[PDB]
């Protein structure tokens, strides 16, 4: 029926009035490119030779446009239509002789998409307004979209078979609006939490931390090679920090050339001992902490996520507040290029020598676990002989199992502290954890010391059989190993019964994420 | 402000590898000639196949690919052959090509191996390396194969079928006298083949005013060129690149007025 | 044109608008014979 | 295939040795389709006479 | 390789690897499911290091001059069906070579590859937008149909089969062969849940080498390990290095309890390398040593099915529908991307009012209508003679125009068909 | 803070607690062409055609359903050309 | 085309009378035959 | 076909010119050479030679994109010297080094026609 | 399906060593010793023969 012809979703009121399907829109995979500015994107030549842009003919661009119309649909930088004043849309593919075509003021050529154009780029789910920023075209050989890395944080992207769309503004008013409203250097700080969204990222952060240590000296050739990559260099070579016995520059001395203008900032490094501001050496800092950027040059301190990432009061935040939106772009690009071209001299890796513990540590960890098991046995036996006293508002099982859980937590904390206690300065796990690039301080202990204690539904492993967890135990066993305590490390490998409990914990942790996406998407749609 | 006087010294010489040592030179020059043994030494190989009848198990583009990777004797007549894009002939001529021919038919019941002994050429200077036999395909009673191929000239930047060498070893400073690499525990590392340390030492003592010299090479060969003409044709090829670039340069700063 | 039986591999010219069967074998699956215009490949 | 009730999706201990504990698809069909272990054997039926 | 008689089966979408290999570290329960007679993968030499930044965030660098020797090369088959049919007493189809002056509905494509039958002989090189089967329908003269390829195939016709299907109609099947060399979009995965695309390909003269000239085939990022803790990946490349030097094939039966990291370490030292798989690598560009020691060894990788040749598409002023005049898919596989509801809100928060209009109206079904001034109803306009007449009000003087989308027009027309007059007053 | 304040202010503006739900949005002084975009087009629009409801087009979703400049930013105003400044303006063409 | 392209400012609803229904219809007298085409 | 042919990496087109000079305007006595259809094999061999000149203040090179074929070289010399001078003096010193090493090599291989031992 | 003609990493010619490899394993040799009697000393060229599955011998069972 007629009222049936205009139903809800996919009717005529909710499926073709506000949500529809547009043209001049492409789609393909994305891959990294550290040699692009944060406001550029890389487009293949098969997409660029397909989408067009109508350009009005004026006596300022008559010769260039008739040259473009000489070559059509065969050479790449060409054109494929001429729209004269009458509305006549002629096609260059079928016209017998092109030379007769004489462009005239008022005509309108349909150009091929060339370098310097402006596009709009978004990712699959659009959550906040940073998930659709205006980029700038730059055309490259192969067939994937190429974009910088510091911009992957707003889009929430990663390069394992992802895809993104682009739309090409056709008019000139829309081009101007996109240019002065939504270009990516204009959306560095967000109004949601008044802090930057783009910071230095995965691989450049680990290297920036090592490049600004107290002892990094560069020769002459390497300093020249690094200065070759600065886009805002005035042309002068600074005087080395060590003139004799031979000239050597320092890491901070080269980094002081990247920092724009004359800004001021004071932060701390993630290993600042809290008892340093108390005694002397408050302004000396034996460990080289308390970053100090005075008058636009690094005087002291190591750089990390607390001082270059996306937090309030960072270096990028201050550079945006004081200098503007067109200098922070150069800041990002220069940091990335210089640090990558030094990293291919310094190198970085991870192996199993970084995952190997020491003899003493292995021994000590075993002892703490043996004592932890002894305590759990005491509590259980004490409860059977009915020597436990429940606490206010606690059942005996509660009181029982929560005391056992507290003992297990204390044992796990001691094992973790022991695992943390033994690392070296050359370790490559500590190098990604300290700089804040990737990882946490518990993965170190899980790889080296103890995996810990599993639990489903927020509680210990339940009795899935009748009064048992598996047919390899005796009934009503309440020990630590019989209800989920994995006492090995990922390196030393797990035993079968522990491999099963680990699978259980992982499974519940895997289901929750599957639910969360749909729930949050729907509620946000309603509210908006 | 001038060049150096490098000195060569050969250690081994076989029909498939050369070991030598280049003293008193710079690292950038000792590496730029390590990339020329691989990429820019010309050689002959098949680059045009046309199949008349293929009733074997492998499809047509499988056999056209196992043919190009067969190495042909390119010893002496690579200098007389033009590049087929430079030669003033048509698509092909005996001045910039060599024509091959294969034609095999299996009639007995026992299976048949189609080796490289079947590639029959017209020029007796370029033949596959047979003077065992590379296998191309096996045939069953009632199957056959016949084709025609031409063999052009190129180097290893086009395609990896035109490079003349297997693995090319290279190394310098066998003991960390310069500390170019930093060992965390210098005791677990095996001692190099070229080292001169004692049996109970790990590294030489650090010396700051040092510089890398005395590079060690080891160039093997796949079978096309002798292992000592791979080197002579590389140095004579790199020299002719700079010598041609100096022409274009002086032609630029002369036309500056 | 010319067709090849699917069992005995005996070529037999089948005329336009004619039933599809072999001869000497009585079979109903035919494969068309390979063309005679030549195409060239690259060893690359 | 979309019900949010977890108890028909979580891993039961009784699945020991008869259904593979690790192999299952992600998405909306988590824990709904399952593969059986290597030596698991399903009965065919008989009469009780 | 999925089955041994893959030559006979004309399946659709069959992938086949050139050189499969069986693992060097095997579980004992793989002899019973035939994984050493139909394997899927190749043992590659993997190094875990950060080299130039092109393998960050789940990517891999791979050796270019190993791809040129057959590494992970494969093929790709595909089949097409066509069936001649007598749908009516007069409407009848037939395989034949359509000629230009007799048949009428043909495009501007070449029809020279077809034979007299109407099918392509096997062996030719069929490219995108070529016709392969010529099928003409008789008109109550002759109105031809045909089947064209998809876009960007560049295949080679493998073999053509002709026979009779179930209800006895003649029908044919055609298989197209195409070779796929690994490139920098393809997806590779290990045996422990580490998928990742390919970032860039370096030649052998640029990869880092050991002190005897062993360059790795694949380089992966060290940051992939510490967050997801897959240490089983770090032992099979240590166990694998003992199996290639001794000549056995290793054993990885789960809880065997027969192998320790410490035990394997002792054996490697005897052969002559750093005890913990670590080795001293030289830089490939400058020949200098690398200060750290890199963990290197052989592992077993697989090549997943998602290739990049299949996921790239673009649209720029393509074919549109007929009823609603909305962009439609065409013969080139390539339609438009949907501009959903959540994308309509990021643009509103941005404050971009022009770009929001272009994407929804000027890019999708633009349209113009004429509207009367006193009443708000559409009017009749014959612009050939320049007569703008409003019926119902006898207005000819003050007519107007309103540029609006097309999908909103026929919404108004289906409201007028239910006794509702939506009036678009311009003031 | 501004976001929390604005949300919890527009949520309790009409005096009583109206949930952001199906029948919480169903009730306000809104036009007819917005309640037709939500699952009860025909009946409420028949009510409107019977009672003779107007529609001022001040909304944003109202104004993009007909393809016009929504009165959001960049549409909150309109420009006029003045004939005076053009006088002392140069002219190449 | 000569008529000015203007805007919309208000949409008024209402039921339309049979009077204008007959006055503005295009097929005078009315559609009578249930068969669409004859030859 | 969305992949370039292999010969585009070394074969010059018709309109292109292999080398191009531009003067840097930020500092005196600086120049910027742009060699076309080239890579690290030739780029690095030049830079190491310029640094051996005691009258050169700066020298470096970069490949601006690994997927295009073009390098850039920057030189700066003392006020009594010319960048175009220092550049061509570097090349003639490489050629004088390679041709010398070829003679010393061809002697070493014929030093064991029958064998020294 | 058939032994590659060149190792993927080095470039050394392998395609002529498959029949000799089967001939050495035929008598009494271990895989570790047969590979040394052929001159394969890098572990990238030993992976070539050690992990090769020969599928061409099973496609010759179907009559042409
Ligand atoms: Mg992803
Ligand atoms: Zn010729
Ligand atoms: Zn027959
Ligand atoms: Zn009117
Ligand atoms: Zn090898």
């Amino acid at each position: 029926s007629l009222k049936q012809r205009l139903k809800g979703k996919e009717g005529r009121v909710r499926g073709n009035l506000m949500g529809k399907r547009v043209d001049f829109s492409a789609r393909t995979v994305i891959t990294p490119d550290p040699n692009l500015s944060i406001d550029q994107v890389g487009v293949p030549r098969s997409i660029a030779a397909n989408m067009t842009f109508a350009e009005i003919v004026t006596p300022f661009n008559i010769d260039r446009l008739q040259e473009l119309v000489r070559r059509g649909n065969s050479q790449y930088p060409g054109a494929k239509y001429i729209i004269r004043d009458n509305g006549d849309r002629i096609d260059l593919r079928f016209h017998p002789k092109p030379s007769d075509l004489h462009l005239q003021t008022g005509y309108k050529v349909e150009r091929h998409m060339c370098d310097g154009d402006i596009v709009i780029f978004n990712r699959q789910p659009t959550l906040h307004k940073m998930s659709m920023m205006g980029h700038r075209v730059r055309i490259l050989p192969w067939s994937t979209f190429r974009l910088n890395l510091s911009v992957t944080t707003p889009y929430n992207a990663d390069f394992d078979g992802d895809e993104m769309n682009l739309h090409l503004p056709q008019s000139l008013e829309t081009r101007a609006e996109i240019q002065e409203l939504a270009m990516v250097p204009r959306m560095i700080v967000t109004p949601q939490s008044n802090r930057p969204v783009m910071g230095i990222v995965q691989d450049t952060l680990t290297a920036v931390r090592k490049f600004t240590k107290r002892d990094v000296f560069l020769e002459r050739g390497e300093v020249m090679n690094l200065l070759m990559f600065l886009s805002t260099w005035d042309g002068k070579v600074p005087q080395p920090a060590i003139l004799k016995p031979r000239p050597l520059w320092t890491g901070k001395q080269i980094f002081s050339l990247i920092i724009p203008g004359h800004i001021n900032c004071i932060r701390t490094h993630s290993t600042h001992p809290d008892d340093e501001d108390s005694g002397p050496y408050k302004h000396i800092s034996p460990g080289d902490t308390k970053v100090v950027v005075e008058n636009g040059e690094l005087i002291m301190g190591i750089l990390c996520k607390k001082s270059l990432g996306t937090s309030a009061g960072s270096l990028v935040h201050i550079s945006y507040l004081e200098m503007g939106h067109d200098i922070t772009r150069l800041f990002y690009s220069n940091i990335q290029t210089v640090i990558n071209n030094w990293l291919l001299i310094e190198g970085h890796t991870i192996g199993i020598g970084d995952s190997i513990a020491d003899s003493k540590t292995y021994q000590d960890i075993q002892n703490t676990i043996k004592k932890a098991k002894q305590d759990v046995i005491e509590v259980i036996e004490k409860a059977h002989n009915n020597e436990l006293e429940p606490t206010p508002g606690n059942t005996l099982r509660q009181t029982f199992e929560n005391q056992v859980n507290r003992i297990l937590n204390d044992a796990r904390d001691k094992t973790g502290s022991s695992a943390q206690k033994s690392l070296s300065e050359y370790n490559n796990f500590k190098s990604m954890v300290v700089s804040g690039a990737k990882g946490s301080k518990i993965n170190i202990s899980q790889v080296i010391a103890v995996v810990g204690q599993q639990n489903v539904e927020g509680k210990r492993i339940p009795f899935g059989f009748k009064h048992r967890t598996l047919p390899h135990f005796i009934k009503d066993d309440y020990g630590p190993e019989s209800r989920g305590f994995v006492e090995n490390s990922y390196l030393a490998g797990l035993t079968p019964t522990e491999f099963f409990f680990h699978a259980m914990g992982g499974r519940e942790g895997l289901i929750d994420t599957a639910v969360k996406t749909a729930e949050t998407g729907y509620i946000q749609r309603r509210l908006i | 402000p001038y060049a150096n006087q490098p000195t060569v010294r050969i250690t081994e010489l076989t029909d498939e590898n050369v070991k030598f040592i280049i003293e008193n030179t710079d690292l950038a020059v000792a590496n730029s000639i390590r990339r020329v043994f691989i990429a820019e030494v010309p050689i002959i190989a098949i680059d045009w196949v046309q199949i008349d009848a293929n009733s074997s198990v492998l499809h047509d583009e499988f056999i056209a690919h196992r043919l190009g990777l067969i190495p042909l004797t390119s010893d002496d007549i690579v200098d007389k052959l033009q590049y087929s894009r430079d030669c003033t002939c048509e698509e092909f001529c005996p001045e910039c090509s060599v024509e091959f021919t294969l034609d095999v038919r299996c009639n007995e019941d026992q299976t048949r191996h189609v080796t490289s002994r079947d590639l029959i050429s017209n020029s007796p200077r370029v033949i596959p390396v047979t003077s065992d036999d590379i296998l191309i395909v096996k045939l069953r009673k009632g199957q056959e194969l016949r084709l025609r191929a031409y063999a052009k000239k190129g180097f290893g930047k086009e395609h990896a079928k035109w490079n003349p060498t297997a693995g090319v070893a290279f190394e310098y400073d066998p003991d960390n006298a310069l500390r170019h690499t930093v060992y965390p525990k210098p005791e677990e590392w095996p001692k190099s083949e070229y080292s001169e340390l004692d049996e109970d030492e790990s590294q030489a003592p650090y010396d700051p005013n040092g510089k890398p010299e005395r590079f060690y090479y080891n160039v093997e060969s796949c079978g096309s060129l002798r292992p000592e003409t791979i080197v002579l044709s590389a140095l004579s090829g790199l020299k002719k690149k700079l010598s041609d670039l100096q022409t274009q340069l002086s032609h630029e700063i002369q036309s500056d007025v | 044109m010319i067709y090849i039986c699917g069992e005995c591999h005996t070529e037999n010219e089948i005329k336009s608008r004619d039933p599809i069967r072999c001869r000497e074998c009585g079979y109903r699956i035919m494969y068309k014979k390979r063309t005679k215009r030549l195409v060239v490949f690259d060893a690359r | 295939r979309d019900g949010k009730l977890a108890k028909p999706r979580q891993l039961h201990n009784t699945l020991w040795g008869m259904v593979c504990p690790a192999e299952t698809p992600e998405g909306h069909a988590v824990g709904l389709v399952k593969n059986l272990a290597l030596m698991a054997y399903i009965s065919v039926g008989s009469q009780p006479s | 390789v999925y089955i041994t008689n893959f030559h006979v089966r004309m399946d659709t979408l069959a992938h086949v690897l050139y050189y499969p290999q069986k693992p060097l570290v095997t579980t004992r329960s793989m002899e019973y499911l035939r994984f050493r007679e139909l394997p899927a993968g190749i043992n590659s030499i993997v190094a875990i290091a950060s080299y130039t930044g092109y393998n960050q965030e789940d990517s891999v660098i791979m050796n270019r001059s190993a791809v040129d020797r057959g590494f992970f090369r494969s093929v790709f088959y595909r089949s097409y069906k066509e069936q001649e049919s007598k749908k009516g007493f007069d409407q009848e189809e037939v395989f034949e070579k359509p000629t230009r002056e007799t048949c009428q509905g043909m495009r501007h494509a070449i029809y020279d590859k077809l034979d007299d039958d109407g099918l392509i002989a096997p062996g030719v090189r069929v490219s995108g937008d070529d016709v392969i089967i010529g099928k003409t329908v008789t008109l109550p003269t002759k109105r031809d149909c045909s089947t064209f390829l998809r876009t960007s195939e560049t295949g080679i016709v493998d073999q053509v089969m002709v026979t009779l299907n179930q209800e006895g109609y003649k029908f044919c099947k055609i298989r197209v062969r195409s070779v796929r060399i690994p490139q920098i979009g393809d997806k590779f995965a290990s045996r422990h849940g580490q998928k990742g695309t390919c970032g860039i390909q370096y030649r052998q003269e640029d990869m880092p080498f050991t002190c005897e000239g062993i360059t790795p085939d694949i380089i992966i990022n060290p940051h992939a390990i510490p967050s997801r803790m897959t240490i089983g990946h770090l032992i099979e490349c240590l166990q694998g290095k003992v199996s290639a030097n001794k000549g056995e094939i290793g054993d990885a039966t789960p809880f065997n309890d027969a192998v320790n990291v410490q035990k394997i370490s002792n054996l490697l030292s005897d052969y002559g390398y750093h005890l913990r798989g670590n080795e001293v690598l030289y830089n490939g560009f400058t020949g200098r040593k690398i200060t750290s020691q890199i963990f290197i060894g052989p592992t077993y990788y697989q090549r997943l099915k998602h290739m990049v040749d299949d996921k790239i598409h673009s649209r720029a002023r393509g074919p549109i529908q007929i009823l609603n005049r909305q962009p439609m898919e065409g013969r080139s596989r390539d339609g438009g991307l949907r501009f959903g509801e959540m994308e309509r809100d990021c643009q509103i928060a941005h404050g971009a009012a022009q770009f929001l209009r272009e994407r929804l109206f000027e890019a999708s079904d633009p349209y113009q209508v004429h509207v009367c001034n006193l009443c708000g109803i559409m009017a009749i306009a014959n612009t050939r003679t320049h007569t703008y007449e409003c019926r119902g009000c006898r207005n000819k003087t003050q007519i107007s125009l309103v540029r609006m989308p097309y999908a909103c027009k026929l919404l108004f027309q289906e409201l007028m068909s239910m006794s509702i007059a939506p009036r678009m007053m311009s003031v | 803070y501004r976001h929390l304040a604005l949300l919890c202010d527009t949520m309790t503006c009409r005096g009583h607690l109206m949930a952001i739900t199906r029948h919480g949005v169903n009730r306000q002084d809104t036009g007819p062409l917005m309640k037709c975009s939500f699952e009860e087009t025909v009946d409420v629009l028949m009510e409107a055609a019977a009672h003779g409801e107007s529609d001022p087009m001040k909304g944003v979703s109202e104004n993009i359903m007909l393809g016009q400049l929504a009165p959001a930013g960049t549409g909150c105003f309109d420009l006029l050309l003045d004939a005076e400044k053009c006088k002392y303006g140069m002219e190449i063409p | 085309s000569a008529c000015p392209l203007r805007t919309i400012k208000r949409v008024q609803f209402g039921v339309l009378s049979p009077d204008e229904l007959k006055r503005m219809s295009v097929t005078e007298g009315g559609i009578k035959y249930p068969e669409t085409t004859e030859g | 076909m969305n992949a370039p042919p292999a010969f585009e990496s070394f074969l010059l087109f018709e309109g292109e010119k292999k080398i191009t000079i531009n003067k840097d305007t930020k500092v005196p006595n600086a120049c910027l050479f742009t060699i076309n259809k080239e890579d690290h094999t030739l780029g690095n061999i030049i830079k190491s030679q310029l640094l051996k000149d005691p009258q050169v203040l700066f020298a470096g090179y970069k490949v601006p994109h690994p997927l295009e074929h073009k390098i850039i070289i920057r030189v700066q010399t003392t006020p009594d010297y010319s960048p175009q001078e220092a550049f061509t003096n570097a090349i003639t010193d490489l050629i004088s080094e390679l041709s010398l090493l070829e003679e010393r090599f061809r002697v070493a291989i014929k030093d064991k026609q029958e064998g020294i031992e | 399906m058939i032994i590659p003609v060149r190792c993927f990493t080095c470039g050394k010619i392998v395609g002529n060593k498959w029949e000799a490899y089967l001939g050495l394993l035929q008598a009494e040799y271990t895989e570790g010793d047969a590979l040394d009697a052929l001159g394969l000393k890098r572990y990238c060229c030993r992976r070539m023969l050690l992990a090769h599955v020969d599928l061409i011998e099973k496609l010759l069972n179907y009559a042409p």
